[PDB]
């Protein structure tokens, strides 16, 4: 990518101690010791299409977890807004990083051609099958 | 409704302060707002300071930020001026700092950098930039791998500058420390 | 009753996990503190003794595998002889971001043409000897150096460096503060060490 | 897969000829002999965030032009409805092949936390930091290679 | 509201016609749906028939459809069973056809397919199906990769379904088709 | 004005790529008929001739191509000397799927201890001959035949079959018509066969 091993180290010490502001909250409320470890990370998703699964992850942070806990107490919600953000960014250094217009151009007849070139479609889906299987 | 424009953000060492020179007309001083592109909902980040320039270094230094600005009155909305930051690639660099040697016989200087005002922890731009290597150009030399030691009265005389390797840019320099020449 | 433990915490240096807690106010001749432990992935406690009277207790034997493994939490109770309080815990689980890190060694020496500092790695040897603080923080290790005459810091990311005393002269105690970089943990100023070039 | 490659055969046969009852009138519409054929397909995707882009255009087909299609001449509507159906019935029978062989603990990753709504709300936000430790698990193995 | 139900749908070799026993009692009678899962819309296969078997032989093979019904009064809806199929694996078998030898010193049996019922073309089922392999199981022999090839006056005589090598799984038996022993 | 032509259609045979139309309707001794190609990919159509007097005219010489690539365009243009009719012209472009497909030859054979039959996959001599039908369709081929007796049916994917006729006499009979597995096109009944087992 564009020189980004130098910045790494850096975003994560940004991630660890950003969430460590949160963590004196959150860690002491917890207290029924579930022991999900998320243990899947390395484990699972690997190889390439698994991966995709920590896109998956990011998103459901951001989304799912922030705007909710974040008003699961409201006095306190920069802290963990300024983590969704904080791991945002490093969504923001994938999409650049390793991890159709033309078509919508004519609306009115790429509904037909769209719908004449499927066989087309067949023959190519019949063709890199026939690599994505032997390899 | 007049707005406030002539924006000039300065982000030297990613202190994220903007001006925009709030009017003082009838319709130029009632509410706005700085909305931002917050994770996912996209927030408001400062009420209404009859000083436009509302501090916003809480921003990250890495990503990237809208900066989705509205002013209004009550009853009117006014203009606004999106700038969007990318604080580690879009902003200035300090002017280096040095440990100076005070040995006539023989000089040095131990180069320092700015610091970043991180209100919860202490950081050096060093640190953000991993290539960092200083240039010392006057009257062209170049930094020894860290610091710099050891001619007729001559005056002209030390400036140094942060720069990068990669992504080549420079600091505003560090002109003023004169050396003293000597017998 | 009698008071449960007011507070159970951490003071684990490199490879010293030694469990600390606040004892009982006023607490009798016959007063006695249980000790427990627990690791993620458990369910249930494990214990270490019917009493412990001492106010501190070092878990270092069981802990040894606190780096690979997720972390540890542990709480106390108090008791006197029969009659027992309920548990205090420890709020933030231990784990490997507690550890306040250390190097081994520092030393000071003169060359010809330069001055040299060559630090040791410490393993002690309770830990698993395989491991070691290069070990574990396998890419990443980054130090501060204070130089300062006996009456000046810099960040480096290697064991060994040469300073501007390289041909100088005058009386120079080192001290060295280890961090990681990727990582927020406490480092400490590690063992100090003093040579005069002069 | 499961028999997948048993299956191979009849899926796409079935779609070509299940397309073949529109197809007169769909080349009869598209006159315009535009050359867009998404040939990509073949000769582009390789990766991990590029191979899954294929399948995107799975999702074209079976759910982007296909119901739309459908209704666009309403008489014959079986035609592109079968378009939809034969499109499903072939991503169905993907992903369950690295080009979409899924991974189900993912979904462990969420529920088991929605499991205790009240407090999964807390711990999904205690284990942050194992979370950093795998992050950062995979990202010296990514480096490296 | 008393709803249809008892419903009993014969899919072997792929015929999916449906029966859900339409009430004809007085609110019994009024409009009812047959949706499916369309590729997006999630439609009606058909409109309100008094007659509730509506056949559903439309849905593909290879994959699966939900049948999510209604039905209704003006202001009310009747219950529904929405039985969702994957005719590949959620079917019964039909019974193989064959053609069948007389002469007295050698019998046999050439197995054939089941056929779905494709209005546009011709098909044979293996085409669906991979594995296909013919088995006779009556009073225990069983068929050759396509036909079989090779006794007392025993009224003891063939039977023969549809079998899947691997989903080994059977037709209704073709005991009708009885063999010919002889001298 | 004079009549546009009244069908235009396309008969793509293996490799023998032989358009067919309908005359313009009430044509004159003076009138002629043009032959067109086009392929897909290419922005305007390729023309054959000024003159075909013929309602036909081959662009398989052109069309060679036409097997791998994207598609085709054809035409056929009916003229009368200095007056000239429009064109009728395919809407949907030229594919082998539109092609009625064909094999090359098949035969009959008896054996000792089965009978066997190996049949030929077209390969026009027209056609660059590098390359055949055989070779584009690589996996997927799957062919019916049909046998009866002089005066019974099978799908299958290979060029060879053995029948029950493998130990047995008779007069028996074969066609084989080609397809795709992965297309439904439209094959055309290819070279007979038959043969004597007594």
């Amino acid at each position: 990518c564009t020189h980004f091993p130098g910045y790494l180290p850096n975003m994560l010490r940004d991630l660890r101690d950003a969430f460590s502001r949160v963590k004196t909250f959150f860690q002491m409320k917890d207290q029924l010791d579930n022991l999900l470890l998320k243990e899947s990370l390395l484990e699972d998703f690997k190889g390439y299409l698994g991966c995709q699964a920590l896109s998956e992850m990011i998103q459901f942070y951001l989304e799912e977890v922030m705007p909710q806990a974040e008003n699961q107490d409201p006095d306190i919600k920069a802290h963990v807004q300024s983590l969704g953000e904080n791991l945002k960014d490093l969504r923001l250094w994938l999409r650049r990083c390793h991890r159709k217009n033309a078509f919508n151009k004519l609306q009115e007849k790429g509904i037909y051609k769209a719908m004449s070139e499927f066989d087309i479609f067949i023959n190519y889906i019949e063709a890199y099958m026939t690599m994505k299987i032997r390899n | 409704v007049p707005p406030p424009e002539n924006v000039r953000m300065n982000s030297v060492n990613f202190k994220n302060i903007l001006q925009w020179e709030s009017p003082a007309f009838a319709k130029g001083q009632l509410t706005f707002t700085a909305q931002y592109l917050s994770y996912r909902i996209f927030q408001d980040k400062c009420m209404q300071t009859t000083l436009t320039e509302c501090d916003f270094s809480s921003l990250s230094k890495y990503g990237d930020h809208t900066l989705r600005v509205r002013a209004e009155f009550a009853d009117e909305h006014s203009d606004w001026v999106q700038i969007t930051f990318c604080p580690v690639d879009d902003t200035i660099i300090g002017p280096p700092g040095m440990q100076v040697e005070v040995l006539a016989d023989s000089l040095h200087m131990r180069f320092l950098a700015p610091k970043i005002e991180n209100e919860y922890e202490t950081w050096t731009m060093k640190n953000v930039y991993n290539s960092w290597t200083y240039n010392v150009q006057y009257w062209q030399i170049t930094p020894q791998y860290d610091f710099e030691v050891l001619e007729p009265w001559t005056t002209y005389c030390v400036q140094v500058r942060g720069f990068l390797p990669d992504r080549n840019k420079a600091g505003e320099w560090s002109e003023p420390v004169c050396e003293q020449t000597t017998h | 009753e009698l008071p449960s433990p007011p507070s159970v915490w951490f003071e684990a240096e490199f490879f010293h996990h030694i469990l600390h807690w606040t004892p009982i106010p006023n607490q009798s001749e016959s007063t006695c503190y249980e000790v427990a432990l627990l690791r993620y992935g458990i369910e249930s406690w494990n214990s270490i003794s019917n009493c412990s009277q001492t106010l501190s207790y070092d878990l270092t034997a069981v802990t040894l595998d606190l780096y690979h493994s997720n972390g540890y939490r542990a709480r106390v109770r108090a008791v006197d002889g029969s009659r027992h309080s309920n548990w205090t815990v420890t709020n933030t689980r231990f784990s490997v971001d507690e550890v306040t890190l250390t190097v081994g060694s520092v030393n000071l020496e003169i060359h010809n043409g330069f001055i040299l500092g060559k630090i040791q790695l410490p393993r002690p040897k309770m830990a698993p000897a395989n491991d070691t603080y290069e070990s574990i923080f396998s890419h990443f290790r980054e130090y501060e150096i204070a130089i300062r005459k006996v009456p000046t810091h810099k960040k480096v990311k290697h064991e060994n460096f040469s300073l501007l005393t390289s041909g100088e002269v005058g009386e120079f105690c080192v001290q060295v503060k280890p961090s990681v970089a990727s990582r927020s943990n406490k480092g400490m100023w590690s063992k100090e060490e003093c040579i005069s070039l002069t």
